[PDB]
């Protein structure tokens, strides 16, 4: 398998960054694709084995070291706002053959650490009103105010994960389109037959995973340190 | 035209 | 009538001081064309033909990028194999492999083969019907497991008949001169000094190119078989060449005998005398 | 050694028969690929043929080398809603493999029985702050963005209640605003005639 | 796998004629393993400025190199190529004789 390290990553401009690719098949090739709207998979580096590094389309900004037949990791030496995007590792057996890939990880480059902020999450109960006419009870989940769009969303009913009746959508919103960086908001239904809703037994909990600040970055402000954190929301 | 060889991935004797 | 394509691939490891040599060599009716070598710095596919200066740039970064991932297979296939073979991890050894096509007259696939072979001695191969590969031992068998194992032989195939005869085609259109091309051999004769009133003669044939030439003696109408020192041709490096027989003759005697050139180039076979 | 594919979004509904368009220009004679990226995920080989002319098929999709047309069209006969997914095609002869921007492939599910209506939800520990939801519209229905800049709305989305089996429509809405009212919301998209508002 | 011996000849491009200009190479052929190692030697002393025409193949599995340089034949001197190889006990060296 390939994986990627780390998944998520928030940087500023100026700074230094290593995305670091290990393969577990035992691969000669392997390649770093960069992706983004309208332009889909560009490839940036690849590397024939263990030793080199050739440039690939895009190069500018990108620098590869490939130490070992494992581990192929691209640097950004001094990163830009240009190079935020999502990035995708994949390995070969040989020239021209399939390409297995990694799962990805996300990269947002901004010039400032303060325009960070987590999410904030309410759940919002069912309409009387559908229960009456429809015989089910959906529920909201809105997650707001956040930067960048590193969040994951899940819904909890009585403490297990589910995927049935659910739905998210699948990209944020600009809380407002005007200001260049602006806070994301992401909403999702959890929907559920009525009487099962309104037994009061039954709890239920959305949870968005945010993405943010390491231990090592260093924070300034009163405002608390916005970190890779779980903000939460119930309801029975 | 020179053709891309397959790995022999051998084992044995 | 005939024709080819052929590419020589080697690989040596060179321990234990680091990375193995690593060298293709394309043959167009046996004469190189097209060659690549690890070791040089920008290591890179060149032309070995005036007339392959012909071809694009892009047309050598095409060929590079396959080199350069050819090398990176063999490379660990080397080292793979030592372990199979119980081998000492100082030493260095050898996979080669010869692979392309042989069309007929017809232009048509005429036999098609990709032979390896592992320290000098044969390791698998494809067979006649394109198919199907015999392994050479217990190591090869596992090899031979994997390639039927993934669809490997239909896709050479695809390469075998496709691919590679038309690419013979390009290449002949590209040099009908210099490849066709044909120098008659000069041909004179050495006299020496033998102690016991003895004599050598030697027919000499020189500056000819192709490569294949006969060269005979015959005394009263017969070639003199059993009498006859002869070389194995060789480069003179123009690339022409060069080959000579010599035989023994008594003092005075040397009149009777009678040298014998045959050569595609020459339109009557010479037949030569001394002095 | 390339490839053009003319799609850029396909849309349909279930069960739908589905077909992708794809030509390669390439200089030897290239293996071709199909690779499939679901959404959060990164590609993978949906797949792969060799030699002309054979075809490949996964996961119920196939494709034949056409050598003639130089083609490699994705087909499935019954499109499920599983392969809403970015579908890349691709050639390679030995050459360093790129990828265009593919097809953006959607399926919508056939709505049983449609039964549109807004409803507002309050919030479990505010109390005070509102949404509005439109849903179970049908899934010819499209949810036109919000005109007015101090109101957000979501895309639709679609989700199934599997053990019932039943799948909806739907697309929230709010904002942070003094007039602020379902009726209101969702007027700057063509609505159903027949939608359901409550009186609250 | 076993290995091969190399085999030699050294000789002139061009039939020898005393003070004219010419090349001599040694062609070595017929050997398992490629690495060889090949002295050209002019009155008795190796010679630094050798050329060599890349190494080859040929369906035999064995190897084949051609290595040469510039010289001038005189009535004197005295021209060998020493060739040391894995498949020999000792270094053989073949002296150039220009009558064949």
């Amino acid at each position: 398998a390939v994986t990627q390290s780390p998944r998520n990553k928030v940087a500023v401009t100026g700074g230094k960054v290593t995305l670091s690719c290990n393969q577990t098949n035992n691969h000669n090739n392997m390649y770093w694709y960069r992706q983004d709207t309208g332009h889909g998979l560009r490839l940036i580096h690849y590397s024939y084995g263990a030793g080199s590094t050739e440039k690939g389309d895009i190069p500018d900004g990108y620098k590869a070291s490939r130490p070992s037949q494992e581990n192929f990791s691209l640097i950004l030496e001094l990163a830009t706002p240009s190079q935020t995007s999502v990035y995708f590792c994949a390995s070969g057996d040989f020239w021209g053959d399939t390409l297995y890939f990694g799962a990805g990880t996300r990269l947002s480059v901004l010039e400032d650490l303060k325009n960070v902020f987590p999410p904030e999450v309410a759940v919002f109960e069912p309409s009387e009103a559908e229960i009456s006419h429809t015989q089910k009870a959906t529920l909201v989940c809105l997650a707001t105010g956040f930067y960048p769009d590193h969040v994951e969303l899940s819904w909890w009913v009585n403490g297990k994960e589910v995927h049935s009746g659910v739905c998210t959508d699948p990209q944020p919103l600009k809380e407002q389109p005007a200001l260049n960086d602006s806070r994301y908001a992401l909403s999702s239904r959890l929907r559920v037959s009525a009487t099962f809703w309104q037994n009061p037994r039954n709890h239920f909990r959305c949870q968005v995973q945010f993405y943010g600040l390491s231990e090592n970055d260093e924070w300034t402000q009163d405002r608390a340190k916005p970190v890779t954190q779980i903000v939460s929301a119930e309801a029975w | 035209w020179i053709y891309v060889y397959r790995p022999m991935g051998c084992g044995g004797s | 009538g005939p024709h080819s394509l052929r590419y020589f691939v080697t690989a040596v490891s060179r321990p234990g001081l680091g990375e193995p040599r690593y060298m293709e060599v394309g043959y167009v009716d046996d004469t190189e064309f097209v060659r690549f070598d690890s070791d040089a710095e920008n290591p890179r596919y060149e032309p070995r033909a005036r007339w392959m200066e012909q071809e694009g740039p892009e047309y050598w970064e095409r060929e590079t990028q396959k080199a350069k991932g050819n090398e990176q297979s063999f490379r660990v296939d080397l080292r793979t194999l030592l372990g199979c073979y119980n081998q000492s991890k100082g030493g260095s050894h050898t996979i080669q492999v010869i692979s392309g096509c042989e069309v007929g007259s017809d232009g048509r696939l005429l036999r098609g083969y990709q032979q390896y072979a592992y320290d000098g001695s044969d390791y698998i191969a494809l067979n006649e019907d394109l198919k199907t590969w015999t392994a050479a031992d217990m190591a090869a068998l596992i090899t031979k497991h994997k390639w039927e194992q993934a669809g490997e032989a239909e896709r050479l195939r695809a390469y075998l008949e496709g691919t590679c005869v038309e690419w013979l085609r390009r290449y002949l259109k590209n040099g009908n001169a210099t490849l066709l091309r044909t120098d008659s051999p000069k041909a004179h004769v050495t006299h020496h000094s033998r102690p016991e009133d003895k004599v050598t003669l030697r027919c000499w044939a020189l500056g000819f190119y192709p490569a294949d030439i006969t060269l005979t003696w015959q005394l009263n109408g017969e070639e003199l078989i059993q009498d006859m020192e002869l070389v194995e041709t060789r480069p003179a490096g123009d690339g022409t060449f060069q080959k000579w027989a010599s035989v023994v003759v008594p003092l005075g005697k040397e009149q009777y005998y009678t040298c014998h050139v045959y050569h595609q180039g020459l339109p009557e076979p010479l037949t030569l005398r001394w002095e | 050694d390339s490839v053009t594919q003319m799609q850029g979004q396909v849309t349909l509904s279930e069960n739908d028969f589905l077909f992708i368009n794809c030509t390669y220009s390439t200089t030897g004679y290239p293996t071709l690929f199909w690779y499939v990226q679901y959404s959060g995920e990164g590609p993978q080989l949906l797949l792969q043929v060799t030699t002309a002319n054979n075809k490949g098929s996964s996961r119920g999709f196939e494709a034949t080398y056409d050598k003639g047309t130089t083609s490699f069209h994705l087909q499935k006969t019954s499109v499920q809603e599983i392969d809403s997914a970015v579908y890349y095609c691709a050639a390679n002869s030995g050459t360093y493999q790129r990828f265009g921007t593919g097809t953006k492939l959607q399926v919508v599910p056939n709505i049983q029985n449609p039964d549109p209506a807004v409803y507002q939800l309050r919030d479990s520990k505010s109390s005070d702050k509102s949404v509005c939801l439109f849903t179970d519209f049908d899934s010819q229905t499209n949810v036109s963005q919000s005109k007015d800049s101090d109101v957000y709305i979501t895309d639709k989305c679609v989700l199934d209640m599997r053990s019932m089996d039943f799948k909806s429509n739907s697309a929230v809405a709010w904002s942070n605003k003094s007039d602020f009212a379902c009726a209101n919301a969702f007027n700057n998209s063509i609505i159903p005639e027949d939608t359901f508002f409550p009186s609250p | 796998g076993i290995q091969k011996t190399p085999q030699i000849q050294v000789y002139s491009r061009h039939p020898p004629e005393n003070g004219k200009p010419n090349i001599l190479n040694c062609y070595v052929t017929q050997f398992h393993p490629p690495h060889i190692e090949i002295q050209m030697l002019k009155n008795g002393k190796k010679i630094p400025k050798v050329e060599m025409s890349d190494m080859s193949f040929s369906k035999d599995w064995s190897f084949y190199i051609l290595a040469h340089t510039e010289f001038t034949p005189t009535e004197t001197d005295t021209y060998a190529c020493r060739v040391k190889h894995d498949s020999m006990a000792e270094p053989k060296t073949v002296y150039w004789d220009r009558d064949m």
